[PDB]
RNA sequence: GGAAUACUGCCAGCUGGGACUGAGGACUGCGACGUAAGUCAAGGAUGCUGGCAUAAUGGUUAUAUGCCGCCGUCUUGAAA
RNA sequence: AAGCUCGUAUCAGUUUUAUUAAAAUGAAGAGCUUUUAGUGGGCCAUUUUUGGUAAGCAGAACUGGCGAUGCGGGAUGAACCGAACGUAGAGUUAAGGUGCCGGAAUACACGCUCAUCAGACCAAAAGGUGUUAG
RNA sequence: GCCCUGAAUGGCGCUCAAGCGUGUUACCUAUACUCUACCGUCAGGGUUGAUAUGAUGCCCUGACGAGUAGGCAGG
RNA sequence: UUGGCGGAAAGGCCUUGGGUGCUUGCUGGCGAAUUGCAAUGUCAUUUUGCGUGGGGAUAAAUCAUUUGUAUACGACUUAGA
């Protein structure tokens, strides 16, 4: 088959923040196809992986990955809070992220 | 001097498998070597893993242990009552080129399972096609 | 969902269209705007024309060159409205603006590609019936735009040869419908209807 | 369908059944589309796979008919 | 969504005057607590008895008997504003009294800037017979075979983009 | 004439999904199940596993990214 | 800060008779000396309020905020709104907001306005064939 | 009730408003609040026929933690 | 490989002809494993160098001399095998 993607793609909007102060420890992730928090409930707890390429080959591969989890819904437009072992660099706002279907409960 | 640990009060009670996981259910692997391949559920192992088969003859997936949390359970159930899976256990997968005994068991299990699959039309083709998402797909809407 | 979204500005509101596009730009989605000269603004012509002159007055008290300058093209007017809605003078804002393209009419190759519209920014679906509105074309010309005639002249050439493409497409779809219609009711077609297809 | 102003529930049901609006309603593209969307949602992954096989088979006949 | 409450107070009894007049009135409020407060406020404006010497004998909700029939309601309202309180009369066509009175508060706030505290509902009575309605905008809906379209309908789009160029037809 | 249904309040009713915490460190006590022996979710996490044997996660620092933001004394009501 | 007496009928910036008993709430933080650094600017608002002519307000006193003060909002802002601070993880909120900058609904319901800088920021008693309900 | 004369919004921007008056639901947050991890102060209590860490020690419990001049204690 | 259209940023869009692969439109014969229960499990994009193999063309500006329609000083405009 032409398509092999087994994950739902999304875009990282920005960190949880107030008008002035921001909280880098929490990130807001937009999931394609989600419109309301009720639909976003399915994605809660799903693993979140960010993939970026680095010129220097590390451990035999040039691809580096950061892992995270879906924590809770955000807003009334399907936005969902996300957390990672290491917070995103803040330079990836609007960048695509991979939301896997595991751990699945269906 | 060393100090002993306090008497912990916990019980390793048996896993409460989700209702959607029943033997003979067609599974979909989300990660690993055979990620995206459609698989048939056979038996629940002692170590909480799931004993599964492709079957091997259909898609090349051999008898493997798979985690229940990395699997999507479909509603398509193939008869598995005639397949004996009592031989396989935790010690069967204790590693440390293919072992001869492994091949013999694979064909024996496949023989019984292949006949059941042949009943429903297109089932053999269905298991031979790797699952993958397409544009416009939404897992929360997609029924499984 | 679409790597490059092409938005037809005809019949849209600059404020609503700019705000919707601005958020997408900050979200990493590339957007292209076409037919900006046909964009509309609420209120009758006098109010929109008068307000533009008032803004032009405050450009700079002592030296216009050492300050801002007024762009007459309709696309720049939309860009100015969208620019104020983006965090300019920042790496994120500057990078986001690079994802946006605005042109008058539909220059190629966008003419051969599908173009979408924003339902929540159409004049028809937002302006009360019977109320007056202003079009960027007249407003842009009134403030010194010297390319309205050229855009209108060559836009007709764009309108022409596109109905011909649709005319060929319409005839082609007619053959497909006949081929599909005759193939209907077959064993495969009948079975497909059971599964909803 | 004909109905008197202020008709009670019993009268509405009597007129509703007589007019057979439900039968007429279902025999329309607008009503049919609703069923089609609902039907596509309940399709199991196995059923969805069958659609691909059936659709391709129909495509061969449809395309074979064309070009002649 | 207000509720219709009936409140009775009897200026707690004293020896040689048992069972006082037991003033009775109907109050519309969102809850019992709000209804009780309004009852005390109205008393002090008409009956000089105060909450200290007053008592609430009973309170029960009055549900509309037939919340299906469409009824024309004639309402007399006394409301306060920058100037002295002015007598006002209005007619509302609604299924139930509680529904009709709710629309009055919205109209007063819009067309008169009055609020709940500044509005005193005098009486609500059904117009049991046709041709008794005086306001033109209520007689408007009484014409036989009244048919009218809903031109320029707008569908609230869910997605941010639309390829159809939707039409407002109905 | 009898049924619900809506609203309020209760359940020492049931049943899932997600997020953080694992602090104490040999038994002493309050409790549940079992006729009993004993077990337990009962004064704080335990039971297995996969890769790291290319041994890294990580520590310091240059830059970049999202947000925030000249000193010491002395006035008055703070800023000055 | 020490000592003494006493854990409390010892009282309280608390609620009511009476001509100061007692009843409720809260607390062992109650009382007597003995001695001892710094402290005499006040600003703003509230109130009793007398004085007055274009004006404003001045002035006597009382009660609160600041004065020694970080935090969120108020686009920035003495004295505005909430909130009185050890270092951390998790969740709900105060005031403010939910078209972008800006994290949150281009939410719903009812009305209201074309303004040739509208609207979101006291000289206005009256004028207007402007609009809407009485 | 709203609009212009009745004198000379933060920006982008907006008009069945993204303005005005009211009501009904969803959500963001402060060092605030609720649960939990750690440092110290206070208060309470155990401690010996004493345990090598030694009673200035070993512990269990609850609360608290802003600050100019100034005072005290530990480094 | 024939022919046509597209100058707005055409830099692309379509058709005659035969050649060569797939064709899951339909029915069959074998391989998948030990990546050991997952680690994005590496499958594209813009730029450059060194290398071969096959093609193509194979020059100018400045400084200098000199000059004035120029020139505060710079700068700029003339002419030459």
């Amino acid at each position: 088959a032409e398509s092999h993607r087994l994950y739902v793609k999304g875009k990282h909007l920005s960190y949880q923040r107030s008008k002035r102060v921001n909280n880098p420890n929490v990130s807001l992730i937009k999931i394609e196809g989600v419109a309301t928090p009720q639909d976003a409930q399915f994605y809660l707890g799903k693993r979140i992986a960010y993939v970026y390429r680095a010129s220097k080959e590390v451990r035999g591969s040039k691809i580096r990955v950061m892992w995270g989890k879906v924590t809770r819904t955000h807003g009334n437009s399907g936005v969902v809070r996300a957390t990672f072992r290491n917070n995103l660099p803040a330079k990836t706002f609007g960048a695509s992220v991979r939301i896997f279907l595991y751990p699945s409960n269906i | 001097d060393v100090a002993a640990l306090k008497k912990t009060r916990k019980a390793a009670r048996p896993q409460k498998l989700r209702a959607s996981l029943v033997p003979g259910t067609v599974l979909i692997l989300l990660a690993g070597r055979f990620r995206g391949k459609r698989v048939v559920y056979l038996k629940h192992l002692e170590d909480n893993t799931l004993l599964i088969s492709g079957p091997f003859k259909v898609n090349g997936v051999p008898l493997r242990r798979v985690n229940a949390r990395y699997v999507i359970a479909t509603s398509t159930k193939v008869s598995v009552e005639g397949v004996n899976v009592e031989k396989f256990n935790v010690e069967y997968f204790a590693k440390e080129e293919i072992k001869a005994e492994r091949v013999e068991d694979q064909k024996v299990v496949d023989k019984a399972l292949i006949a059941e699959i042949k009943k429903t039309p297109l089932l053999k083709q269905y298991l031979s096609a790797s699952f993958s998402l397409k544009n416009g797909d939404k897992p929360h809407m997609l029924k499984f | 969902v679409e790597p490059v979204v092409v938005i037809d500005g005809k019949g849209h509101l600059v404020g609503r269209l700019a705000s919707v596009v601005a958020k997408q730009l900050l979200n990493g989605q590339k957007i292209v705007v076409v037919r900006a000269e046909e964009l509309n603004i609420s209120g009758e012509f006098f109010r929109n024309k008068l307000k533009y002159h008032d803004f032009l007055r405050k450009a700079t008290a002592f030296n216009k060159t050492r300050g801002p300058f007024h762009f007459r093209a309709p696309s720049r007017i939309f860009y100015k409205a969208l620019r104020g809605m983006v965090s300019h003078k920042t790496a994120r804002g500057k990078a986001a603006l690079e994802r946006l393209k605005v042109f008058e009419g539909i220059p190629p190759p966008y003419d051969k590609k599908k173009r979408v519209v924003v339902p929540q920014a159409l004049r028809v679906l937002r302006l009360k019936p019977g109320r007056k509105y202003t079009t960027l074309g007249k407003l842009s010309t009134s403030v010194g735009w010297k390319y309205e005639d050229v855009v209108a002249k060559l836009e007709a050439k764009r309108k022409v040869s596109s109905a011909e493409y649709y005319a060929k497409k319409r005839a082609f779809t007619k053959k497909v419908a006949s081929a599909n219609a005759t193939a209907a009711e077959s064993d495969v077609a009948k079975q497909l209807a059971a599964l909803g297809y | 369908f004909a109905l008197p102003r202020g008709a009670r529930t019993a009268t509405v049901s009597k007129k509703w059944a007589a007019a057979a609006v439900c039968e007429k309603w279902a025999a329309s593209s607008w009503a049919k589309k609703i069923a089609q969307r609902e039907r596509r949602a309940a399709l199991t992954d196995f059923e969805r796979f069958q659609v691909m096989v059936l659709r391709k088979q129909k495509r061969y006949t449809v395309k074979k008919a064309l070009a002649k | 969504h207000f509720k219709e409450y009936q409140v009775i107070g009897r200026r707690l009894p004293t020896e040689s005057v048992p069972e006082p007049k037991l003033f009775r009135m109907r109050i519309f409020a969102s809850n019992e607590v709000i209804a009780k407060s309004r009852y005390w406020y109205f008393l002090q404006k008409l009956h000089k008895v105060k909450k200290a010497s007053g008592e609430i004998v009973s309170i029960n909700q009055i549900n509309e008997a037939h919340p299906t029939k469409v009824k024309n309601f004639g309402v007399w309202v006394r409301y306060d504003s920058r100037s002295g309180t002015h007598n006002m009369y209005k007619e509302i066509r609604d299924v139930s009294r509680v529904a009709a009175v709710e629309t009055l508060y919205q109209d007063m706030a819009a067309r008169h800037r009055a609020r709940f505290r500044s509005i005193h509902i005098l009486k609500v009575a059904e117009i049991e017979k046709t041709a008794d309605v005086k306001r033109q905008y209520v007689k408007q809906f009484l014409t036989k075979d009244l048919k009218f379209p809903l031109p320029h309908r707008v569908q609230k789009s869910t997605k941010t983009f639309s390829y159809k160029r939707p039409s407002t037809f109905y």
